[PDB]
């Protein structure tokens, strides 16, 4: 917990149902990024919890938590990362000279931030694009912690069993969306049609441009039974090695 | 959710 006064909220950065997004300053030397809750949306004590374990988790692929402020609103102080969510980044300027290699390196970092979470027993429960940050140099972390109906997992979805493994299959859900460079997933389909449609067996299918291998990986994170999803740690090694084990024979294209 |  800090001093309220000592920070600084200059710029919006953006605004959620429970609360907003501002970068700001910390005793005036320190530049961070400033989450609000909105009051009414989460009791205070209760939120007072979850957020211990935010303190608890140190990686250098998760957004890192600075400080907090107790009282309502309340504010949870961050490291700022210039280039804002993944999804924005896509959709932006850059999605257009992001090739294969560059997604494919984000991906890494993603599962490695991942893998972590996997080993310290925790669960994200929200894992898009939208909850990707992106940094300097191609730097992604993964943020905001625990509806997205299309990154969610069918026994999530249905009977709310929120595993690593949940994660994994919202994970290659992930992975289409930076060979799509930001699409959304289930392109054509409403959350009921595609809710419908996975417990069919339906899974999308091969993203122009993107090879069969990634692909494959994509479909392992998304088999009806969790315990056969990969680990993180499986994909975080399997995406760092892609362009020497799996694709070196790999040629640039129009977009990946 | 907090800002996308």
């Amino acid at each position: 917990e800090i001093p309220r006064e000592s920070l600084r909220l200059e710029v919006k950065l953006g605004q959620g149902c429970f609360g907003e997004v501002w970068m700001g300053t910390w005793n005036g030397t320190t530049r961070v990024a400033i989450k609000t809750l909105k009051p009414g949306t989460m009791s205070p004590e209760a939120f007072l919890q979850e957020a211990q374990v935010m303190k608890k988790l140190r990686h250098e692929k998760l957004v890192q938590l600075y400080a907090v402020v107790s009282e309502e609103p309340i504010y949870i102080v961050t490291e700022y990362m210039s280039k804002g969510s993944l999804l924005d980044f896509l959709k932006g300027e850059m999605g257009k000279y992001l090739r294969l290699p560059q997604l494919v390196d984000m991906a890494a970092q993603i599962a490695s931030g991942m893998a972590y979470v996997e080993r310290m027993n925790y669960v994200h429960r929200d894992l898009r694009a939208a909850n990707i940050l992106v940094g300097e140099n191609l730097v992604c972390k993964v943020a905001d912690f625990g509806f997205p109906i299309k990154w969610t997992a069918p026994e999530a979805a249905l009977y709310g069993r929120f595993t690593i493994k949940s994660d994994v299959w919202s994970f290659g859900i992930l992975l289409t969306e930076l060979t799509t460079k930001g699409r959304v997933p289930y392109p054509g389909m409403v959350n009921r049609e595609v809710l419908d449609q996975v417990e069919r067996g339906y899974r999308m299918p091969c993203p122009p441009e993107c090879p069969e291998s990634l692909h494959d990986l994509m479909c392992q994170c998304w088999r009806k039974d969790p315990e056969e999803r990969p680990t993180f740690e499986y994909l975080q090694a399997f995406l760092e090695d892609y362009f020497t084990s799996t694709e070196p024979q790999y040629q640039p294209g129009e977009n990946l | 959710x907090a800002x996308a």
